[PDB]
C-alpha cells in the first residue's frame, strides 16, 4: 500500500530500452541472457549512461542524490578490475557504494551478502531521499552458496539441488525497490542474470517471469554479429 | 551455449509426432496426383506434332 | 510393451539375449493372407549357425532357395510404392519380370487360411517344393523376356494354376502334384 | 519471332507464319541466341534440333526465369522427322519423375 | 468398491444385465497415490503409482460372462489424457487388460459431429 505507481523515466543511453520497455524508478528489468553470453561487460555500457531526466519529468532529479550500488556474488581477476576501469573512464565510480564478493572471498557469503547491503540501500534511499540505483549481477554464484545448504543439511531440494525454501531467497531480494509514496527517495534494483542456457523451466526465467513486469532479453544471435 | 527448456517443450515434442506422423501421411498421394494427370499430356502432345511435322 | 518403445527395460534387454523378432504388420493381415510378418521388421540371428544343419537333414538346396528368393520382396517394396504408379507396362521388362514372379509368390507361398485345414497342415516338402518352383520360375521368366515372349501370355500359363491346387492339398496329393507341375513349367515356356 | 535453322528452312521465317532472318552461326546458335533473347521482346523464340541445344540450361540459368518467348524444341530438318516422339519420352522420365 | 460388491449380486445372481460407466480416473488415481505413499509404497512413473495396476484390476475384472449365468456386468471405463498421448501410465495400465480404445478428434467436435 506504500508502494505507489512508478512513472519518472530515465536515460538508460540505450533507446531501445526507453521506448519499448521504458525503465523508470523504482522498477526492475532483468537482463535475460543465457550463459556463453556476456552481461557483466555489456551491464557496465549502461551503469555509465545512466543518468536522469529532469527537464522532460518538470523538475530536478539531478537536485536529490543519484548514487548507485553495485555488487558482485562472485567474479573472477580480469572482471574485478574491467569493472573498476569501467567506471574510471567517466569517473562515475565516484557516489558509489560497492559490496564485491569475488569466487575466492567465503562461498558462505555470495548469499549473506545481498540480504545485508539492500539495508544499508533503505537508510540512504528512503531515509536521506536520494534515488539509489542497485544493480546485482552475477546470479549463478548466488544460487551455488544457496545450492549447498539446499540438500546437504535438514533442507530439501525443491528444485533443481537449490532448497524447497527457495520462494523466500528470491523474495527478500528482489523486493527491495518500487516509489515510496510518502518519501521521494526510491531503491531502483536492476538484477542482471546469467541464467543457464536458453532454458525457461530453470528456477531462475520461473519465478522472475511472473515478478517484473518489465523485462528485456538479450540474445547470442546479434551479439556475434557484434552489435551492442 | 544454447539449448530449449526440457518440460516446457515436453508438450511440444509430443505435438510435433501428431503434426509430423500424419502430416506426412498425406504428402504420399498428393503429389502423385499432379504427376498422375502429368503423364497424360506428354504422351497425348506428340500426337498432332508428328502429323504436322 | 506399451508403444513398441526401446527405451522400456523388458524390450532392450531381450533384444540380444533372444536372437529372434516376428513382427507382423496390421496392414499384411487385414487383406487374408497369412502369414502377415513384416519382413524388414524381422530377424533371427539364428539362421547363421543352422545353415550346416538345415541343409544336412533337410534337402541340399533348401539353404539355397531361402536366401536367393528373399530378393523378390525386397526389389518389390521400393517398386510398389511410387515407380509402378503408371502401369508395369511403362517400365522395363527387367522392372516387369518382378510382378510376373510377384504372383506366385503372393498367391501360393504367402497365401494360406487359419478357416482351411487341409492348406494350414503344412511341411518341409510342401513348403520347400512352393518356394523351388518359384526359382524355376525365374529361371524361364527371365529367359523369356531375353526371347522377348509377351507377357499377356506368361501371364495366362496353366503353370500358374498347377502351383495353386497344390497348396489346397496337405502333403498327400503334393508328391504327384510335384511330378506334373515341374514339367509343366519346363514345357508352357517351350510350348509359346 | 524469331526462329532460324537451317537456310532452306530459314527462307520461310522471312515469309509469314513465323519472323526470323538467322540460322547457324555456331553449336547451338550462340552468336544470335543470347545476344536477342536478352531483350525478349520478341513475339516467340524457339530453337529448333537443326542447332541442337545440348544446355538448355544456359538460358534457364541466364534469365533466371521466363516462360515467355524461351526456345521449344522441334525438328527443323526433314529426314521422315517425326523423331521427337521417343526423344520427348526419355527426355521427361529422366530428370522429372522416375526413369524409363 | 462399494456398488462393486452389490453389482455381483446384481447381474449374477438375479440375471440381470448391469452396465458399469466410470468416469475420470485421474482423480481416482491421484487419491490413491496419497494413501501409498504412507504405506511405505514409492509412487511410479510420472508421479502416478505403480501399486495402482492391482487396485484397478480388481473393477474391470468383474467383468466377462459366467458359465450357466446370463447376466454380468459390460464394463466401459473413461479416462482423461492431455492429448490421448501413452507417455504417463494411465492408459499404459489400463490398456492391458482392457481391450481397445476410442479416442476423440478434435476435427469432428468442433463441426459438432457427436
Amino acid at each position: 500500500v506504500a508502494r505507489r505507481k512508478p512513472e519518472q523515466f530515465i536515460q538508460t543511453g540505450i533507446s531501445t530500452i526507453d521506448v519499448m520497455n521504458t525503465l523508470v524508478r523504482g522498477q526492475k528489468l532483468p537482463i535475460f541472457s543465457g550463459s556463453g553470453l556476456p552481461a557483466n561487460e555489456i551491464a557496465a555500457q549502461i551503469a555509465r549512461q545512466a543518468t536522469v531526466r529532469p527537464d522532460l519529468s518538470g523538475e530536478g532529479e539531478k537536485e536529490e542524490p543519484f548514487a548507485v550500488v553495485f555488487a558482485a556474488m562472485g567474479i573472477t581477476q580480469r572482471e574485478l578490475s574491467y569493472f573498476i576501469q569501467e567506471f574510471e573512464r567517466t569517473g562515475a565510480l565516484s557516489r558509489s557504494v560497492l559490496f564485491l564478493n569475488k569466487a575466492d572471498d567465503p562461498t558462505i557469503e555470495r548469499i549473506l551478502t545481498p540480504r545485508m547491503a539492500l539495508t544499508v540501500a533503505e537508510y540512504l534511499a528512503f531515509e536521506h531521499d536520494y534515488h539509489v540505483l542497485v544493480i546485482l549481477t552475477d546470479m549463478t554464484n548466488y544460487c551455488e552458496a544457496l545450492r549447498e545448504i539446499g540438500a546437504a543439511r535438514e533442507e530439501i531440494p525443491g528444485r533443481r539441488g537449490y532448497p524447497g525454501y527457495m520462494y523466500t531467497d528470491l523474495a527478500t531480494i528482489y523486493e527491495r525497490a518500487g516509489v515510496v509514496e510518502g518519501k521521494k527517495g526510491s531503491v531502483t534494483q536492476i538484477p542482471i542474470l546469467s541464467m543457464p542456457d536458453d532454458d525457461r523451466t530453470h528456477p531462475i526465467p520461473d519465478l522472475t517471469g511472473y515478478i517484473t513486469e518489465g523485462q528485456i532479453q538479450l540474445s547470442r544471435e546479434l551479439h556475434r554479429k557484434g552489435i551492442y | 551455449s544454447q539449448v530449449s527448456p526440457t518440460r516446457m517443450n515436453l508438450l511440444q515434442r509430443r505435438g510435433q509426432l501428431r503434426l509430423a506422423q500424419k502430416g506426412v501421411d498425406l504428402l504420399k498421394k498428393k503429389r502423385d496426383a499432379l504427376v498422375a494427370e502429368f503423364f497424360g499430356l506428354v504422351r497425348e502432345a506428340m500426337e498432332a506434332r508428328k502429323a504436322l511435322d | 510393451p506399451p508403444g513398441g518403445d526401446m527405451s522400456e527395460p523388458v524390450t532392450q534387454s531381450t533384444l540380444r539375449i533372444v536372437g529372434a523378432f516376428w513382427r507382423l504388420d496390421a496392414s499384411l493381415a487385414f487383406r487374408r493372407h497369412f502369414p502377415a510378418i513384416n519382413w524388414n521388421g524381422s530377424y533371427s540371428l539364428f539362421t547363421s549357425a543352422l545353415d550346416p544343419w538345415y541343409r544336412e537333414n533337410v534337402a541340399e538346396d533348401y539353404p539355397e532357395l531361402r536366401d536367393a528368393i528373399s530378393e523378390l520382396l525386397q526389389r518389390e517394396a521400393g517398386l510398389q510404392e511410387i515407380v509402378q504408379l503408371v502401369g508395369p507396362d511403362a517400365l522395363q521388362d527387367a522392372e516387369r519380370l518382378v510382378i510376373e514372379v510377384g504372383r506366385i509368390i503372393r498367391e501360393d507361398f504367402l497365401q494360406q487360411n487359419a478357416y482351411h485345414e487341409v492348406d494350414a497342415y503344412c511341411s518341409m516338402k510342401k513348403a520347400y517344393g512352393i518356394m523351388k518352383m518359384i526359382l524355376a520360375f525365374y529361371k524361364e521368366a527371365e529367359a523369356a523376356i531375353k526371347r522377348g515372349v509377351s507377357i499377356d501370355e506368361i501371364l495366362q500359363l496353366p503353370v500358374l494354376e498347377r502351383i495353386g491346387r497344390a497348396r489346397y492339398v496337405s502333403e498327400e496329393e503334393f508328391p504327384a502334384y510335384f511330378e506334373e507341375a515341374m514339367k509343366e513349367i519346363q514345357g508352357a515356356f517351350k510350348a509359346l | 519471332m524469331a526462329v532460324i535453322a537451317d537456310p532452306e528452312t530459314a527462307q520461310g521465317f522471312r515469309l509469314a507464319g513465323l519472323e526470323g532472318y538467322g540460322a547457324s552461326s555456331a553449336e547451338e546458335a550462340q552468336s544470335l541466341l543470347e545476344t536477342l533473347v536478352e531483350r525478349g521482346g520478341y513475339a516467340l523464340v524457339a530453337v529448333d534440333e537443326a542447332l541442337l541445344p545440348d544446355p538448355e540450361r544456359a538460358v534457364e540459368r541466364l534469365m533466371r526465369g521466363r516462360d515467355l518467348p524461351v526456345l521449344l524444341p522441334i525438328a527443323g530438318l526433314k529426314e521422315a522427322f517425326q523423331g521427337h516422339d521417343v526423344e520427348g519420352y526419355m527426355r521427361e522420365l529422366v530428370r522429372k519423375t522416375i526413369g524409363f
